[PDB]
């Protein structure tokens, strides 16, 4: 059918997985020491992050937007 | 009918074995005799034996601890005995001790103190002021004195030592400020100076005192550096400081934990890669650290919080505060406060809610003293009206405990606490003019 | 002469639940792609995985709670059968001294430390995996588990003498001595005098530093007199020792330490419960493969090595000192049963 | 005695400030100076002042006392009463020893004086009030267990004596001489101790119904304070023994 | 060998405190079954303990361990066991874990702290901002906003008083700044001499009003101090606003107050206030004396300050605001409180830094840097008195000589205070 990722027993590069893990385990900490519950179901910090991230997302919009207006 | 014991004599208690039922006027010589006035074996903190009663009469097994001494003058003295029933204050008298050498450290402690504030406030009133060169030089000298007080006694007292070294970076922030000639790009020195002192003593620093009177100063020491020197360089005006002020605050107040988080050196995780990585577990010398790591992580979130507040304090008072500027700093200043109080439905620990619902009300107060100090003395009532609103607010959600405790409606909340953080730096593009330069 | 005891019936211990404690196994490392460039600029993610890792977790704190849980009742139970040796000082006063009957599951085993024992819970992940990946933080987490909650800390520990017939003991002849009276002091407080019973061998006896076993109800025979107390077992020789101890091996335990270091050690055996604890000079070289009976204990500045091939096996020793000793048999002597 | 030498040095002063002695005003002010600094100069006033309030003496519960008739007194039990002003948690402010030489049969009495502010949390350990009287009798039957053991008979007395006729009451300057010298029909004699009695401090009055090295009391409280069921001190300054 | 001691076994029901004879040369392992034998039935290991202390170990003696033939000694245990620190090795369940040491709970009993906080903030800025508008600019705004929020104040510190009494005392301690505020803008003028006069008779009056009527302690030394204070500053305006012109008398006044109030403080305290509630009594005299001493130092500061501030200072005024200073410093070792002796050290340091305060608003900027220095010969002696602890058994002829240099010092600016305000020269 298909094959999974399997290594059989006998340099460094980060992956995708790690850099995926890393941050989900940086807002498992950080979600540790504001919220005090690591459950994780829902996650506040990461919802102000992105809302200050979409405001400087609509900042260089209305640049651009006002650029091809110039 | 033999009962074996100790008898005691200096103090060196023998091993005897007596016998049981003979009177003790036979068995005292014998026991005078081994073991070295009417002497009698007496048990330990009691009263001497009847002299004619035998040793299976009185009640002694074998394992005892007689004593020999003397037989006094006819009374049983029957050990009396007062009941007490609150003794614990009796303790607290024992604690509780005198004037002693223990307060005079204290009070010197305080005197220095008072010592390097007086020194500075007058030393700097001594060049803002009026007078020549003679007026900075005591504010460095005091702040090169302090800084070695404070970190040649780290290791004595860690609480003189931390304390010390709070109260040095006022006269390290004033020595820097008005030690250049000139004027404002001196804040740029002053920033520098008070957050290279509150970084070098964040190193040598225990679990806590590295709470958030170090990293908040930090925080806005660099907050206001990275501002400042915007404004050293190239020319920005008031509505350029604020701007950057209000949005360094909001960035370095959403981005709170991870960066304390980050700034606790926790014990990094391990997370492997998919080949043969085989890595090693922590060793339990860095998981028993763990606990302090924590209170340290704590700490730094607090502060990291109170730097965004006062942050977003201090550039809040300079869009608005100096005559009569656009509504867009108006609603920028509104919006501020407002996200700072929306975020304080986010976090748990007790000093961070505190530290982000009062800065409406140290927004209040900066405004008023903003516009007293700009001599306006009209808005300054309507500034104080605010505060009045403000403080009623609270003490309505104090006395009546049922406003104050939280399907909906919260998703409402939370709605308007994503929109305005989500608005913030859209009106600030508005602002400073940097749709209108393109 | 003497009180008397009565065997009251032992009080309830908090009982462990030794059984097997499964943990499901870390997800499989599902694959996620990068993100479809034209997916990207539209507005199996990296949200489904990272809510399969949150779910994963906290299945991983649920069980990790469990485990501190059974570790937390095995340690109660430790702790409620072998107390620190300052604590049985109040013991032989009361309805708790003559209490470790032979049908329980810590009966003559002594206390002797306080280090890691390994968590009679199984802990156990169930795999069929044929070497596959695991997801990488999802098996970090459990691999993090299954060390650190795999052994208790610091809790206390046992000899068990019941089977172990000889103990030879190395160290200096004064905090070797605190050890041998630890654990013998441990072993004449909770067992009674009709099962074990403790005889010594010793050329300087009656000096303060082995005296303290005048007073014990475990030392006498049955039915000899001698004079001050009936037969005491503290003999000089080691031969002479048998010869008292002729009626007594032919079941009631004995522990027959013997103190010198030279003079025959073992004379008795080579039994079946005479468990001579002998103290002696220097180590071996390559003693052949040490027996989970007649073991080599060098007692350290405060731990307690067992010889293996130097494995220290006790973190920290408990020292009884001679008067803390002497303090224990001398309120033990007025009971006989 | 700073309110004495204040006015004294303030009529000094306004003496040395009247240099021009001419037409009277400043030298008025001279003589005022040189005959108000002889009346403030100050052991003199307060014999006027201890004169007038004889004449207007003529027109508690904070402390308590516990008193014990000891009949065969000695010196040798003079140790284990004074250590009674610190111990056993208690802290007597005073201890007294009283003879009477009424006669021949020299009467001796033991009085323990418990204060209410120098241990009060010391006392509201044992109820939630204050038990003053009931553990000044507690520290008088724990002196009498330990006097009755050393050999002597103490019994606990309540209608004690007259120190007073419901007559001179002089103090000794601190010793022996004197307390086995000091006549009249009836002679009182009184050892007071007080503070922390690994270094005691000691008065000593007696009165009869100056012999060696006596001093007669002007002005009675000295008598009203020498019965052992006293609250009081035993007014004059205390030697280091 | 025996020593008389006295043990205390406060476990079973209240306690029991019991007088004995233990055996010294003894070791306390041998001992302890006695004692548990007399006083418990008349468990952990228990050892005797001095009050105040840790626990004699078993293997030391009485004799070997210093008990004093009288003690009292309490019944604890052998000290601690060996605690078990949780080990937890994700970090995340470490964060949520090991922080549960924070009362981290907002709950509604930090919105009260907040709100009481919040209402004495407002009170003091709004007094802060009318008074500030006040003394700038010419207006009857800011006599009406300070009557506003002083008579709130007052109404909302008196209603309140059987409700809370944690937030009534400390409101009616913060009340007295916009009732001082209040009183002292009334006949505007310019400043005037009874300005000063209405405010300390306001002051003292709501002193007086919420000290008669206050319940217990916390928040009576505050009153009495403040006071004792408005009092004094009332009787030397009374002088200087209907009698005289009172030219520099006020400071010679207010240092003859502060003198008389401070070595008088005693009889003060006791003219302030079958076994009765004496835990309640004790605490409300310690609390008059610690205000009376602490009014004492201010009006002495006060007058002290009013003696030296201006120039052309006659050396009489420079004497004895420095006698002043060292007689109440030297009256610290009298007093057996920890407060009132804090109060009567630290009046020479309100000195120093209130002499400050008053040559840099009266623009020299030439003594104010001789202001700085006396403050740091100040601590300096604070400094050293506090690293090698020279408590007073040496520093027992010396004890008499400074209490005779205590007595001279504090007489001999008597005839300086007369002699300064021309009373002889008249």
């Amino acid at each position: 059918r298909s094959f999974s990722s399997r290594t059989p027993v006998n340099r460094g590069f980060v992956t995708r997985h790690q850099v995926s893990g890393w941050r989900f385990v940086m807002r498992r900490i950080a979600s540790g020491v504001a919220l005090h519950d690591t459950r994780m179901l829902v996650d506040p910090l990461r919802t102000q992050s992105r809302a200050v991230l979409t405001g400087a997302l609509i900042l260089v919009t209305g640049l651009v937007g006002c650029f091809i207006f110039s | 009918p033999i009962v074996r014991v100790a008898v005691l004599a200096g103090g060196r208690l023998t091993e005897m074995a007596l016998p049981s039922e003979l009177p003790l006027r036979e068995i005292l010589p014998a026991v005078q005799r081994i073991v070295q006035v009417r002497l009698s074996l007496a048990p330990i903190g009691g009263a001497p034996f009847s002299l004619d009663a035998t040793l299976d009469t009185v009640g002694v097994v074998d394992g005892d601890l007689l004593a020999l001494q003397a037989v006094p003058s006819g009374p049983p003295a029957p050990r009396i005995v007062e009941d007490i029933a609150d003794a614990a204050v009796i303790f607290s008298e024992a604690r509780r001790r005198q004037w002693g050498p223990t307060h005079i450290a204290r009070g010197a402690a305080l005197a220095l103190i008072g010592l390097i504030l007086v020194g500075t406030g007058l030393s700097v009133a001594h060049r803002v002021i009026t007078g020549d060169l003679l007026g900075q030089f005591i504010v460095s000298g005091i702040a090169l004195a302090t800084v070695i007080a404070a970190l040649a006694v780290r290791n004595r007292s860690a609480v003189l030592a931390t304390s010390l070294a709070v109260t040095a970076l006022v006269p390290v922030a004033a020595a820097f400020a008005l030690g250049v000639p000139g004027d404002a790009p001196n804040v740029l020195l002053a920033a520098a100076g008070v957050a290279a002192w509150s970084l070098i003593s964040m190193a040598g620093s225990p679990d806590d005192r590295g709470i958030a009177v170090f990293t908040a100063t930090a925080v806005t020491g660099v907050g206001v550096l990275l501002v400042a020197g915007a404004a050293s360089l190239w020319v920005i005006s008031s509505d350029v400081i604020g701007c950057a002020l209000v949005l360094l605050g909001l960035i370095v107040t959403v981005q709170a934990a991870q960066l304390s988080a980050m700034w606790a050196r926790f014990p990094l995780p391990v997370i492997p890669a998919p080949g043969d990585p085989t890595p090693a577990a922590r060793p339990l010398s860095v998981l028993a650290d763990l606990p302090r790591r924590v209170r340290v992580s704590q700490a730094h979130q607090t502060g990291v919080i109170a730097a965004g507040v006062l942050l977003g304090v201090a550039g809040s008072v300079a869009l608005v505060s100096s005559a009569n500027a656009s509504p867009w700093a108006w609603y920028i200043v509104v919006a501020a406060a407002a996200g700072a109080a929306l975020r304080a439905r986010v976090w748990d620990s007790a000093a961070c809610k505190a530290w982000l619902l009062g800065h409406s009300y140290l927004l209040a107060v900066a405004l008023l003293v903003a516009f007293v100090i700009g001599d306006r003395y009209q808005a300054a009532l309507w500034a104080l009206a605010a505060l009045a609103v403000l403080v009623l607010v609270w003490i309505v959600a104090a006395l009546n405990p049922k406003i104050a405790s939280p399907l909906p409606m919260r998703r409402m909340v939370g709605f308007l606490a994503t929109g305005l953080d989500a608005s913030l730096i859209p009106v600030m593009a508005l602002l400073v003019g940097l749709f209108s330069l393109v | 002469s003497r009180l008397i005891f009565e065997h009251q019936r032992r009080l309830t211990p908090p009982t462990t639940r030794k059984g097997t404690i499964t943990i499901e196994p870390p997800p499989q490392l599902p694959r996620v792609v990068p993100p479809s460039l034209l997916r990207r600029v539209l507005p199996m993610r990296t949200e489904e995985v990272d809510a399969e890792r949150a779910d994963y977790l906290r299945y991983l704190s649920v069980v990790r709670d469990n485990v501190r849980a059974h570790a937390a009742e095995q340690r109660a139970a430790l702790e409620w059968s072998h107390p620190e040796p300052e604590v049985l000082a109040t013991i032989p006063g009361t309805r708790r001294q003559w209490e470790r009957d032979p049908r329980d599951r810590d009966f003559l085993v002594l206390r002797a430390g306080r280090h890691d024992v390994p968590l009679d819970a199984a802990l156990k992940v169930k795999d069929t995996a044929d070497e596959i990946d695991l997801e990488p933080v999802a098996h970090s987490a459990l691999r993090g588990l299954l060390d650190v909650q795999r052994t208790v800390r610091d809790a206390p520990t046992g000899l068990d003498v019941a089977k172990l017939a000889r103990i030879t003991v190395i160290g200096e002849a004064d905090e070797a001595r605190a050890a041998i009276r630890a654990w013998i002091a441990q072993a004449v407080t909770w067992h009674d005098p009709t099962m074990l019973g403790v005889a010594l061998a010793a050329p300087d006896l009656e000096s303060g530093d082995w005296s303290w076993l005048k007073w014990l109800p475990h030392v006498d025979v049955p039915n000899e007199a001698d004079g001050v107390g009936p037969a005491r077992y503290l003999t000089t020789s080691t031969a002479e020792l048998r010869e008292r101890l002729a009626p007594a091996l032919a079941l009631k335990h004995l522990l027959v330490v013997l103190d010198d270091p030279d003079a025959d050690p073992d004379d008795i055996a080579r039994l079946t419960g005479v468990t001579v604890i002998h103290r002696t000079t220097e180590l071996p070289n390559r003693e052949q493969y040490p027996d989970p009976e007649r073991p080599i204990l060098r007692v350290a500045d405060g731990r307690i090595e067992r010889w293996q091939v130097w494995q220290p096996c006790v973190d920290v020793a408990d020292a009884m000192s001679a008067a803390e000793a002497a303090h224990i048999a001398r309120r033990l002597s007025r009971w006989d049963s | 005695m700073t309110a004495r030498i204040a006015l004294a040095s303030l009529f000094v002063v306004a003496a040395v400030l009247a240099q021009p002695w001419q037409t009277t005003t400043q030298r008025w002010v001279l003589g005022v100076s040189i005959a108000a600094v002889i009346v403030l100069l100050m052991f003199l006033t307060t014999r006027i002042g201890r004169a007038l309030a004889m004449v207007r003496r003529n027109r508690d519960a904070h402390r308590a006392t516990v008193v014990l008739r000891v009949d065969p007194a000695a010196p040798a039990q003079l140790p284990v009463v004074v250590g009674y002003l610190d111990r056993y948690g208690i802290t007597c402010d005073k201890v007294r020893i009283t003879h009477r030489d009424a006669g021949g049969t020299r009467r001796s009495w033991i009085s323990l004086t418990v204060d209410a502010v120098d241990n009060l949390a010391a006392l509201q350990a044992r109820s939630a009030r204050i038990p003053l009287q009931d553990t000044t009798e507690v520290v008088g039957r724990r002196l009498a267990d330990h006097l009755r053991e050393q050999g002597w008979t103490v019994t606990v007395v309540e209608g004690v004596d007259t120190p007073l006729p419901v007559v001179a009451a002089y103090r000794v300057k601190v010793l022996d001489e004197v307390l086995a010298e000091i006549p009249a029909e009836e002679t009182w004699t009184a050892l007071e101790f007080t503070g922390s009695p690994a270094e005691p401090l000691l008065t000593v009055c007696a009165a009869v119904r100056p012999l060696a090295g006596l001093t007669p009391a002007r002005g009675r409280p000295a008598l009203a304070a020498l019965n052992p069921l006293s609250t009081e001190r035993l007014d004059g300054t205390a030697v280091p023994l």
